[PDB]
RNA sequence: GGUUGGCCUCGGAUAGCCGGUCCCCCGCCGGGGUCCGGUGCGGAGUGCCCUUCGUCCUGGGAAACGGGGCGCGGCCGGAG
RNA sequence: ACGUCGCUUUUUGAUCCUUCGAUGUCGGCUCUUCCUAUCAUUGUGAAGCAGAAUUCACCAAGCGUUGGAUUGUUCACCCA
RNA sequence: UGGGCCACUUUUGGUAAGCAGAACUGGCGCUGCGGGAUGAACCGAACGCCGGGUUAAGGCGCCCGAUGCCGACGCUCAUCAGACCCCAGAAAAGGUGUUGGUUGAUAUAGACAGCAGGACGGUGGCCAUGGAAGUCGGAAUCCGCUAAGGAGUGUGUAACAACUCACCUGCCGAAUCAACUAGCCCUGAAAAUGGAUGGCGCUGGAGCGUCGGGCCCAUACCCGGCCGUCGCCGGCAGUCGA
RNA sequence: GCUGGGAAGGCCCGGCGGGGAAGGUGGCUCGGGGGCCCCCGAGUGUUACAGCCCCCCCGGCAGCAGCACUCGCCGAAUCCCGGGGCCGAGGGAGCGAGACCCGUCGCCGCGCUCUCCCCCCUCGGGGGGGCCGGGCCACCCCUCCCACGGCGCGACCGCU
């Protein structure tokens, strides 16, 4: 079997609005400039992106 | 459209065949419902006769006079139905309820005309065939509508009526095919510009 | 999980290699899954009851679809399976008659909600084989095994209701 | 009272579906709503249909079920259903309906004239055959 | 489960011949002639053979509750073919501790008066059911024979009169008098 | 103020229907029973009918036992 | 019986949501309507229902459910 | 301003409470809008004045925009059916209603059910008593003949007797029986003005479970116009046709 | 474009075969039928007067996620054309002549001429081929290094 690398690369998208956001999932959304409902923008993947990722 | 739709209501599903009709009055139809009694409703006889009977059950306790108005002919019992599909406390509503009209057995303006079918309110399409159902008529006789025979007696002489006049429609019928076999060699020439173009196979 | 319609992936996931495991074992499965997403969140959750394996600490070595060998072929599949119920849970056989192993176990979703109310959270498929006519023991799959089956339609439904909506002639059920 | 049946080799016409037009063989039934089916001659390859689909016919081929599509396809052309079908009136009634729908303007004028004309003659032997037919005296 | 079909086939023998309008089932036979129609249940009904007519009920596509009504039919009909070559014949029995229950055959066998019954002035009159003709049998000194070709028919005749002679706000443990279906029989006994 | 050709009618069944036709019965027409057709309804509402540029020479067919009178008079049917 | 599951809001509690620029606070009398968890009457089923009487249950609220001594009483109790 | 209140979750007192008291986050208060028929708090989403497109949550029989799809597979009949977070009514226990599942057992060496025969001796076994003979009870629980028949499954008698079952056998000829389990439905299920899946109504579904494709529209998202605020402490003294 | 370098499948009576059966073809037997001749049901089984599945000593042809609509994910491995709807905000872009009928202007993508020959329609206008040299790849020879994968052969190290 041949295991490509893992995706170095991966593009977010927010799909919830702004009301009744937790502290720390807002947190998170500022910090990946995900300040609006449909907006997107680039993540380098690594282990710090990932773990903020799966906060939000 | 632009003319009276005329309906038997024989067959029919009361609540599927309102449905239909409720809307056909507000898009600006002219709408007669004939022959009310022949309505069916889903479910046995007993358990629609106590939805009636519940019907019956509520009324105004100061002053019955004003309260709901229970209205025993099947033509003014699916006449409800339809109004409660309408919104006729508007002025829009009462528009469209004054384009329905509602019969029990066939008046001499109407037995007289062809008569539509709504299939998608047919109890033979509907529903199931092993499943139960009651008629109009029979739930109205015993809920307090008095002209079930008279309606009964008319219908039959108007059958009769029908059976004659059917009778020489199928003898006009059977005289239009054999004049046209007499006259065929100067008719083929048209049957076979018909034929082409897929009307008269 | 949702559904659609099924099909089969064959997931074959191992731990990641360790100072003390150089070269850990490849593990198997087959999972009927909407699409590979699915699919491989759900060989990470069976693979985590049965071994001591995460997402974490493991990866998927492959993740492919697996095509039906005989899609024109009529077979009976039995599929053993356990779900929860309201009050326990409990394992079930069940047969099915299809062309492709997908379908059936499609069917078996459809089925178990149907008749049991079991969402498919609940239904744990744990095996499916492709069983010969004469091991079957459901008789609405056996009634089928006849070489010359035969059977009318009897009362057909109008379904063009509404084209036309009006019309004179009222509908013909014998066919 | 039933005349026509679901059974190995019977043939349907799909009514609709995204092989509507088209007739096909019925190899296998499976489960009391599909069949596996297949015309190999009217470009309908081997695959389940449901029965609400298909219209049964009055042809059946004589091959055993789940026989390769070879050996269905002979059937088929040893039997000549795509002729036969095509003389019954049940194939007229849909050419007729086809030949109608893509009917031009102008076909519809001359159709106008002709059924015009047609209709006339029709209608004047008919009041002539009244007459013949009223003159009857005889106690 | 809906069984792809369930069947049943009643034999139907020389000197009766029937004769079907689709679910209506004609039996005439040397007795008279039984008309019942089964629009309520939908089966296939089919006459197979001139040599020995015998009559065949499918049902397509039933599930368990439509599945019993082949059987219904079939027995139905039986008793139809039943009542048109040998009749049916109810017998009855007065039973009573002290008053004797006096039974008079009015018009043609058609009414029956009950006087006496447990010794009280109400004279019961009870309608046989149309096909129907009611007796009091030479043989036993308490007993009425109830004939007729539709055994629907008769054993209701012979309900009406049973369900007549009923003891009321008393213990009919001990208050046992009233008139009793016997036997169930035919007549002319073949 | 709407509207922008008409349909002048069997009863109905839906595990069945429709049409036609010779014999029997009911005062010269209907009801039955044979027999023959049709049934994904073609004697088909997915249908049918009517169909509007108008006139003038001018032929052939259709008809010619025909067509139109807010023209007269009489009679008949229809009562929900 | 030991246990256990409920329903009801004609008891008394628990709470304090509405009302303190005020919703007249007990009982009786008068009068109407409603409920059923039916005392009697209609129709029934069961009994350790022989009859009479009684008891249990079902459909059931159509109809009726009284006159008095004592007490403000509601309740209570007795006479008939 | 220093009266707070509500929801998920944790949580104390209380039988409980739309009760009282805490922790965390969010909300309402201060907030309109789409949906939940209706509603301070639920679900979606937060708002300048507009046009177009698309959505969320939620829906698409008719009221009422949208399924007038030839939607897929089943389940379910209710003489109080059911019908969507909060949420606006139910339990234990039952059902030979029907559906699926689990385990077990019997059967061509003849199942099962029906109809039809037998159902014996020691022995009216012992101890019990007023009488208990298989059948009020305490213990025992055997043997022979057998195809089989318990020193007895019930009815019955003061005790007997007489029936009946276990068990064996004939006719019948092929599948059958039991105990569980959990889906929908039913029973359990009684309140006061006449009434509430929102209504009409719906039963080849407009109900329940699992799914598909279309479609509907919020003040949300995208594009565009216009208004204002903020920011660029932006540009212009170069009016420098030379 | 990829995939199991798709899965199935179509045609080649696929041919030398082997094996297995059953939802059992023919035949045979039994039980029910139509004028000792043709049908229906129940048994037997291995090809017969049908077919099915698996393996082949091996396949060949076509097509190829199919324009016989069985089942996908895609596009630096993607381009062309058409239709419906809403809209048109802005208003001195001239570095050149010293603007003056007038900023048809910037960035971007192209065409022709300042070269010469032809070719085809057309009475000068239109539509084309280019016009000489270089590399790079495709075809043939033989030619180096690296990367990745597989196999084999060793010598060293570590593990029994
Ligand atoms: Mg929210
Ligand atoms: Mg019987
Ligand atoms: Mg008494
Ligand atoms: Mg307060
Ligand atoms: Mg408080
Ligand atoms: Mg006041
Ligand atoms: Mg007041
Ligand atoms: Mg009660
Ligand atoms: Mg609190
Ligand atoms: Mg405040
Ligand atoms: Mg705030
Ligand atoms: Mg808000
Ligand atoms: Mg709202
Ligand atoms: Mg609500
Ligand atoms: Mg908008
Ligand atoms: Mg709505
Ligand atoms: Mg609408
Ligand atoms: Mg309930
Ligand atoms: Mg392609
Ligand atoms: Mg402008």
């Amino acid at each position: 079997f041949y295991v490509p690398a893992e995706p170095k690369l991966a593009f977010v998208i927010r799909i919830r609005g702004i009301n009744g956001v937790s502290p720390k999932v807002r947190k998170v959304l500022q910090l990946l400039r995900l300040r609006q409902i449909f907006n997107g923008t680039f993540v380098k993947l690594n282990k710090a992106s990932i773990n903020m990722l799966r906060i939000v | 459209e632009v003319q009276v739709l005329v309906l038997d209501g024989r067959g029919h599903l009361l609540g599927r065949l309102a449905a239909i009709v409720a809307k056909q009055v507000l898009l600006g139809r002219k709408v007669v419902v004939v022959r009310c009694e022949g309505i069916n409703i889903s479910g046995n006889f007993y358990r629609n006769k106590l939805k009636y009977l519940a019907f019956l059950r509520k009324r105004m306790n100061t002053n019955p006079s004003r309260g709901p108005y229970h209205f025993r002919a099947p033509s003014r019992i699916f006449w409800r139905t339809v109004r409660g599909m309408l919104p006729h406390k508007t002025k829009r509503g009462q528009a469209a309820l004054d384009r329905l009209k509602v019969f029990d057995g066939i008046p001499p303006p109407y037995d007289k005309k062809k008569r539509m079918v709504v299939p998608a309110a047919l109890k033979v399409v509907r529903l199931k065939p092993t499943r139960k159902f009651a008629y109009l008529g029979r739930l109205a006789h015993e809920v307090g509508w008095k002209y079930q025979a008279v309606t009964a007696t008319l219908e039959e002489k108007r059958k009769e009526k029908a059976k004659i006049h059917y009778r020489k429609k199928k003898q006009l019928m059977r005289l239009r095919k054999q004049a046209e076999k007499n006259v065929e060699k100067k008719i083929d020439k048209y049957t076979e510009v018909l034929k082409t173009h897929g009307l008269l196979v | 999980k949702a559904s659609g319609t099924l099909r089969e992936y064959k997931v074959v996931g191992r731990c990641l290699p360790t100072p003390k495991c150089h070269t850990p074992p490849l593990y198997r499965m087959r999972i009927f899954a909407p699409n590979h997403v699915v699919a491989k969140s759900r060989f990470w959750y069976f693979v985590s009851q049965l071994k001591k394996m995460k997402k974490s600490s493991g990866e998927i070595v492959y993740c492919g679809q697996v095509f039906e060998k005989s899609p024109l072929r009529v077979k009976n599949f039995g599929i053993w399976l356990r779900y929860d119920s309201r009050s326990g849970t409990h394992n079930m056989y069940r047969e099915y008659r299809d062309l492709t192993t997908a379908g059936a176990v499609t069917q078996c979703y459809r089925d178990m909600g149907a008749r049991h109310r079991a969402r498919a959270h609940s239904i744990q498929i744990m095996k499916v084989e492709e069983i010969a006519a004469s091991k079957c023991r459901r008789p609405a799959v056996k009634q089928f095994h006849d070489s010359k089956i035969k059977f009318p339609l009897p009362h057909r439904v109008l379904r063009r209701q509404h084209k036309p909506r009006f019309t004179t002639k009222r509908p013909n059920t014998f066919f | 009272v039933f005349r026509r049946f679901v059974e190995v080799g019977r043939v349907a016409y799909v009514s609709f579906g995204p092989h509507a037009g088209k007739l096909v063989a019925i190899v296998d039934v499976i489960d009391q709503n599909r069949a596996l089916v297949d015309g190999p001659c009217t470009q309908v390859r081997r695959q389940a249909m449901p029965f609400k689909c298909m219209q049964l016919t009055d042809f059946i081929l004589k091959f055993p079920h789940s026989a390769h599509q070879k050996y269905v396809r002979q059937a088929w052309q040893k039997a000549d259903i795509n002729t036969k079908w095509a003389a019954t009136r049940w194939a007229k009634k849909i050419e007729a309906r086809e030949r109608k729908a893509k009917m031009t303007d102008f076909d519809r004028f001359k159709v106008m004239k002709a059924k015009k004309m047609r209709n006339r003659i029709i209608k004047n032997e008919v009041k002539k055959l009244q007459k013949a037919a009223l003159l009857k005296a005889s106690p | 489960m809906k069984t792809i079909l369930s069947n049943q086939t009643v034999d139907i023998p020389e000197n009766v011949d029937i004769t079907l309008k689709g679910r209506t089932v004609i039996v005439k036979g040397p007795r008279g002639t039984l008309r019942r129609d089964f629009n309520h249940i939908n089966v296939e009904l089919s006459l197979l053979g001139k040599k020995k007519k015998r009559l065949r009920v499918d049902k397509w596509w039933g599930n368990r509750k439509e599945l019993a009504t082949v059987r219904t039919i079939c027995s139905h009909v039986q008793n139809m073919i039943k009542g048109v070559t040998l009749g049916f014949r109810y017998k009855m029995r007065s039973v009573y501790a002290h008053f004797p229950i006096n039974v008079v055959i009015q018009e043609n066998g058609s009414l029956v008066e009950i006087r006496n019954f447990l010794g009280e002035k109400y004279i019961r009159r009870v309608r046989m059911r149309p096909g129907v003709a009611c007796s009091v049998s030479q043989a036993q000194k308490d007993e009425l024979i109830l004939e007729g070709n539709d055994i629907e028919l008769v054993s209701n005749s012979a309900a009406l009169i049973q369900q007549a002679t009923t003891v009321k706000n008393k213990d009919i443990r001990k208050f046992l008098d009233g008139i009793y279906v016997s036997e169930k029989g035919t007549v002319q006994q073949a």
